[PDB]
């Protein structure tokens, strides 16, 4: 508007006027060696005299040891190190919703500066053994499979977990793309915020990923925060822990978010990086010693605040990728107790059908039932034992000798109750559309229909419930609970239907 | 004032080397404070690297300390406060609350280091403490004064089990109680603190039957490998000046180990194998022979132990078994089948299983108990193959009664219910004996599987086999 | 005749089972001994790293 | 004027060179030691301080004497880029090695240079028909996407690209950047007699593609580098001429393999398996740039090689994450005579999606997944037990399986001389109708072997008939 050019020089003219440290001793790999900075903070930032920004890590006697959060061509030995008098840290506040942001929290969509309320540490001290709460609300993922086997609540962490290529981002996405049902109302203590990191990924990917998000329109309530793939080990390493800041916002200030791992493998893997090249011994797997301990005071960060903190939760869904399904591999373990349950992912699963390919058998919710809603818990009443009960018939089964009508009837119910928890990407399900289904398959009115057929079944049931007896499903959604009476409708309701 | 200071001179990690004048170090073990913006900063020396060095290791998080910055001699080990005082408060690694309830009003405070009791200040004494949960009780039983393990790989009931424990044996128990959160979530913390005082163990304006002691995974391995200590000290001061009966309950005591290991390597160790620290054997060693029953007092202990990717041998976890009395092995193969708590009824194992402790025909029930699942065990081979037709006529009932017993083996826990929604049923000792004596007689041999399956002592069996019948 | 018939080929057939997880012992107990020997490799390995210095 | 350094020491590839005064080259610099042959190339690695930097050498250190004066050259390594290096054999420092005189460019550009930023991103979902059948229908490549194949020794990770090329490359009109990344020699001489006589390469003609080469011969600092060249150039008919560039990279394990032949004498601590600690980002840098960005496609396939068989080795296990569509070779496969010998479970693509290939083309792969998931769930069973012991539904499943298993075999044009048929291209139309036909049991009274080695399903009918006589 009237020379756009001429306000950008005023405001960028006087700026340099009080600007009146170490020298550099070798550079390599990343790592710069620095004789000096004496009054330094141990993990304080540090500017090159070529614009490159840098960590130091290491204070030993003669010299200060610096990881680099860029390329190193551009330094070299002699070259002026200087102090900035900080510790790494993040802008935060609800500015950050819909950007997608690099480690340290610099725009990287090309959406221009972001508005902060402030400013956290990328490392914090995780809420104490004191102001905290039971986890008592569910993260509604609208994942059958995960909706009624093993929900997450408010607060809690949970792993996701499995081989390469089987559906853990998958399913972090159709979690995040659920909270739309929410985020579009207006009651913000309904609402979910979500963080997705992403740790080592391709830039294309996070792209890919950004574009989805978009065509769900489920970036408006998304930070997004990057470390891809070519950026500085320290960069990979310190993202989770900035990001971690980013939805701590949220939860201080009465609200809740939802941080995505995606995935700590490879931050422990850059993690290693920082430490082989700064000369730290190595643990287990060439991994630093405290790997563990890099893991656990990230996702320590995740809680459910009390009444007198605001209420505000943070949740974590963290990844991690296995390989050949071994789970006994060093991080695997770490983290799998650290968390409160994980959510198995497997190949061979996937390829025979079940998708999401989560293992019933090795899921896990450690809250349970608490953050699960009354409806769906009253309808899923023993399905999780049930299908363990189910695998367990089926595997007898493989002796191909004649059975009986007590397995031959727990086999029909349990392939359809399998056959029943399957669901296509992207989309997922309000609970009042998950419930019915549930309650169909569990008291068995599934069990005189084909195996090929219960595709058919769930949307044209879903079709006629909407229709008709939409009155019940507005009565689920409102009040989370089937009464004796919404019991006995929908009872109705479903033999009704299945005589076509 | 005599002060002794010292400078910083390296920081790595959680390893900070501090320089002192002339022959004039503090000795290994002894605590230093670092006077910082927010609070204080506690070290421990570990090394005397020489040349006016030593190593220490942080008791807290290093980022933002400065390389020739002021240290400060205590003059001795962390100090904790100790005796009644520490009541019905929480405190941290270092001997301060964290229950914003004021300071620990105590007239001693103590070293957190301590030499272990003399060969000849021991007790031994083959008694038994009830814990009212079936499986314990008849297979592996607890013993007063004794010290007892729980063996469990990752999320297979240990912390629930500690957990309905304490809310048994804690109540019943006349004495003062210290729990030990050493590496494990904040929140397990957070709803201890409030199911204490809501069984009313704690009383914040009133008498309290148990101290807190907690250093969470949420904190850096100098903390987590000292608090174990920390806690072990308080129950210590009323096993030996209070001279009464303690209850110290560790979790996660494998946290100990690990912590030590975290920070070997930066202390400049050769790792040792699966990459533990060398010192693994006697760093367990000086610890757990502390936690011991002696003439002035008794000690009863309930430890949690993480064993590490399900593997038992593990350096870590085999190095614990020698140390315990009673060993409660919890397996993923058993939870895995419904089966809570997930006990293995046959690599469970406790001294006091002995008829001399027992009587014989505990004994005799507890082994025929475990022949029967032995032999149902041993044929899993030819069920699966030939199925169950092809089978000897007393071997069918050997697998119908094995069956039977798996299931009574299982009991609802009170602290599960958000998990089973079934109401906590406590089964007293002699109940379990003889329905176990019943059932292996074949006094029973018509009720179903089910029946037996999480409920209480045999009243239940025959309550649910009707209930269900109808 | 006709469970003397099914006695023979039950016979026969356990017999083949018998040779081929005969067979399978012996692929297996050589990828054994292979895991066994990188185990202690892999494993020595973390050791002379951690080692050196 | 010139900076000049002292050689103060050789170990291996690496060279450490003294420099007088203060202006030390800066990190990734090229710097010369004339030989009596011709010159040698060394790339700054690092600052060892007091005025040393330590070097990476891109050819051998054989005769190299302390003391010796080490030219820099003030900037990191040069190729020429654009329309003057089509059907040009080049080097690794970007030197004509065609026996065929200077190739006289315009632009000198750095083989290193930053990955395109997130901004300059650019996504799409568009199929690339291959006339492979078992990509075609399972994983289907994209057009402008990254393609990988993954195997180990003599599964045919070569010949199958070879078919891709012949397929693909004939019918693309753009410019290709063939890379020679640490293979054979005989097959650079191989791949530049056969595009002399497809006419890709015109030595007098206009050419469609371009050659660079870093064998298996080379040392390590070589191979460590020449794909950098490959990509600068493919990124310049990218950036700059604003082309599609189809960019075969063969093999790419090669550059990871050579990180970490030099890494310990780097000084480095090393990782695990003994890898360079910088494994994965040495990846992420050199990987990043091999993309489609706002301002050209680029449709890349390459090369992965497997050490030791083991697909969880740090090497491969890091690229897929790189990757849009990724296929993999399994030497059992080969040994069953399956040729392409791909994992037809273990193959993946993000285009396989009803979205992009259609509900029908979805559902046919699913169900022929389903299907060979179960053979392999019995494998077992029917090792010890055999069939007979397999149920009635079972039973079909493994008879239809071992056909589709079959069937997604495919003669090779540029594998003749290995089959003895002449090669077949079916079409993605083609196959589908083809396997769903078979999965609606349609054919089931053919003889197994029928389904082996030849086209679509015409092909079928006809070898049965053939046979049945
Ligand atoms: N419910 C589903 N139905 C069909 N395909 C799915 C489903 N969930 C995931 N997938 C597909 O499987 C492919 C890989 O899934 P993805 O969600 O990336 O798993 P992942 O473990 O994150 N793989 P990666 O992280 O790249 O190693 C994607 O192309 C998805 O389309
Ligand atoms: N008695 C029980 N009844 C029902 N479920 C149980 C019982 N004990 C444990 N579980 C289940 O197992 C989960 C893990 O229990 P928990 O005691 O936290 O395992 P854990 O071994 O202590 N985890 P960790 O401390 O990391 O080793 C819970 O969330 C419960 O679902
Ligand atoms: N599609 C195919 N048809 C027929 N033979 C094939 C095919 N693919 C591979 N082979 C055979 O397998 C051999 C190795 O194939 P090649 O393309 O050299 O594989 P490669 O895995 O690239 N080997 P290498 O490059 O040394 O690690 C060849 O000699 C072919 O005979
Ligand atoms: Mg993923
Ligand atoms: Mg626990």
């Amino acid at each position: 508007p009237t020379e756009v050019s001429s306000i950008l020089e005023e405001r960028i003219k006087g700026v340099s006027d009080e600007a009146n440290t170490g020298r550099v001793l070798a550079v390599g790999d990343g790592i710069a060696r620095v004789f000096g900075l004496n009054n330094i903070q141990a993990e304080e930032l540090v500017e090159f005299s070529s614009g490159v920004k840098g960590m130091a890590l290491n204070l030993e006697p003669g010299q200060v040891g610096i990881v680099l959060f860029g390329s190193d061509r551009l330094v070299k030995e002699g070259e002026l190190v200087k102090r900035t008098g900080n510790i790494v840290d993040v802008p935060v506040g609800p500015g950050l919703l819909g950007r997608v942001v690099d480690a340290l929290g610099n725009p990287i969509d090309g959406k221009g500066p972001i508005d902060a309320a402030g400013r956290s540490r990328a490392q914090v001290k995780a809420p104490g053994i004191l102001p905290r709460r039971s986890v008592h609300e569910p993260v509604q993922t609208g994942l059958k499979a995960v909706d009624a086997l093993v929900p997450i609540g408010r607060g809690q962490r949970e792993l996701i977990i499995g081989d390469r290529q089987t559906g853990k981002t998958a399913v972090a996405l159709d979690t995040i793309l659920n909270q739309k049902r929410w985020n579009n109302g207006s009651d913000e203590s309904k609402k979910l915020y979500c963080v997705y990191v992403a740790v080592g990924q391709k830039r294309s990917t996070v792209a890919q990923l950004v574009q989805t998000l978009e065509q769900h329109d489920a970036m408006k309530y998304s930070i997004i925060v990057a470390a891809t793939a070519s950026e500085a080990a320290p960069l990979q390493y310190l993202a989770p822990f900035t990001a971690a800041s980013i939805g701590e916002w949220f939860r201080d200030n009465g609200k809740h978010a939802l941080i995505v791992y995606d995935d700590l493998s490879k931050q422990a893997v850059a993690y290693r990086q920082l430490s082989l090249l700064l000369r730290r011994p190595p643990g287990r797997e060439a991994y630093p010693g405290d790997v563990f301990y890099l893991h656990s005071r990230l996702l320590e960060r995740a809680a459910k605040l009390s009444e007198k903190e605001g209420s505000g939760s943070l949740t974590a869904l963290p990844v991690i990728e296995t390989q050949g399904g071994d789970v006994s591999a060093y991080i695997p373990t770490n983290v799998i107790s650290i968390t409160d349950g994980q959510i198995f992912l497997e190949a061979e699963l996937f390829y025979k059908g079940i998708r999401p390919a989560i293992n019933v058998g090795l899921s896990v919710s450690r809250v349970g039932s608490a953050a699960q809603v009354k409806a769906l818990k009253q309808v899923a009443g023993s399905l999780k034992l049930f299908l363990a009960q189910y695998r367990e018939v089926a595997a007898f089964a493989q002796f191909g000798s004649d059975l009986d009508a007590s397995t031959k009837q727990t086999l029909v119910r349990g392939e359809r109750l399998t056959q029943l928890l399957k669901q296509n990407q992207y989309s997922p399900l309000a609970t009042e559309e998950q419930v019915p289904l549930i309650y169909a398959g569990v008291n068995g009115h599934l069990d005189g229909i084909e195996l090929s057929r219960i595709g058919e079944f769930e949307s044209s049931f879903l079709s006629y419930l909407k229709s008709n007896h939409n009155e019940l499903l507005t009565e689920i959604r409102e009040k989370g609970e089937l009464s004796k009476e919404l019991l006995a409708s929908l009872k109705s309701a479903t033999e009704s239907f299945v005589a076509t | 004032s005599t002060p002794i200071t010292g400078k910083v001179t390296a920081v790595i990690g959680a390893i900070v080397d501090v320089h002192f004048e002339q022959s004039e170090l503090p000795a290994i073990l002894n605590a230093l404070e670092i006077k910082t913006p927010q609070g204080k900063l506690v070290l421990e020396v570990a090394q005397h690297l020489g040349e006016n060095t030593v190593r220490t290791i942080a008791m807290d998080g290093t980022e933002g300390l400065v390389r020739g910055e002021k240290v400060l001699d205590t003059g001795g080990p962390i100090s904790v406060p100790v005796g009644r005082e520490t009541l019905g408060r929480i405190i941290n690694v270092i001997g301060e609350p964290i229950d914003e309830r004021g300071p620990i009003k105590s007239k001693l405070r103590k070293p957190i280091h301590a030499d272990p009791p003399s060969f000849a200040e021991q007790s031994t004494s083959a008694e038994i403490l009830e814990t009212g949960i079936k499986v314990v009780d008849l297979l592996a039983p607890y013993a007063r004064g004794g010290k007892i393990g729980l063996f469990g790989g990752a999320g297979v009931g240990k912390t629930v089990f500690i957990q309905e424990l304490i809310n048994n044996i804690a109540k019943a128990h006349g004495g003062f109680s210290v729990f030990t959160g050493v590496g494990e979530r904040t929140r397990e913390g957070n709803d201890l603190y409030r199911e204490m005082k809501e069984t009313g163990v704690i009383n914040l304006e009133g008498e309290s039957k148990v101290a807190l002691v907690f250093g969470q995974m949420n904190e850096p391995p100098g903390a987590r490998a000292r608090v174990a200590l920390t806690g072990l000290t308080i129950a210590e001061y009323f096993r030996d000046e209070e001279g009464q009966d303690v209850l110290l309950f560790i979790d996660n005591i494998f946290r100990f180990t690990q912590a030590g290991s975290e920070v070997s390597a930066l202390l400049g160790r050769i790792p040792s194998a699966v990459g533990y620290q060398p010192t693994l054997a006697t760093d367990m060693g000086l610890l757990q022979e502390r936690i011991t029953t002696t003439k002035k007092g008794s000690v009863t202990s309930v430890q949690a132990v993480y064993v590490p990717a399900d593997d038992l041998t593990d350096p870590a976890p085999a190095t614990t078994f020698a140390h315990l009395d009673a060993t409660t092995v919890l397996s993923r193969g058993i939870s895995e089948l419904g089966i809570y708590p997930a006990v293995d009824p046959l690599d469970s194992k406790s001294r006091l299983l002995d008829a001399a402790v027992v009587g014989q025909e505990h004994y005799d029930v507890a082994s025929k108990v475990q022949e029967t699942l032995q032999t149902y065990k041993s044929l899993q081979d030819i069920i699966a193959i030939l199925g169950m037709d092809e089978l000897s006529e007393q071997d069918k009932l050997t697998v119908e009664r094995a069956r039977k017993i798996q299931r009574f083996l299982s009991q609802p826990f009170a602290v599960a219910e958000v998990f089973t929604g079934i109401p906590g049923k406590l089964v007293r000792l002699k109940d379990t004996v003889a329905s176990f004596k019943a059932v292996l007689e074949g006094k029973y041999d018509n009720i179903p599987e089910h029946a037996f399956y999480m409920v209480g002592g045999i009243e239940d069996v025959v309550a649910k086999a009707e209930k269900l019948a109808a | 005749q006709g469970y003397a018939a099914e006695i023979s080929a039950r016979r026969n057939a356990m017999d083949n089972a018998s040779k081929n997880a005969g067979d399978m012992i012996n692929r297996y107990s050589i990828l054994y001994n292979r895991t066994r020997q990188a185990v202690i490799t892999n494993e020595l390995v973390d050791i002379i790293t951690g080692a050196s210095s």
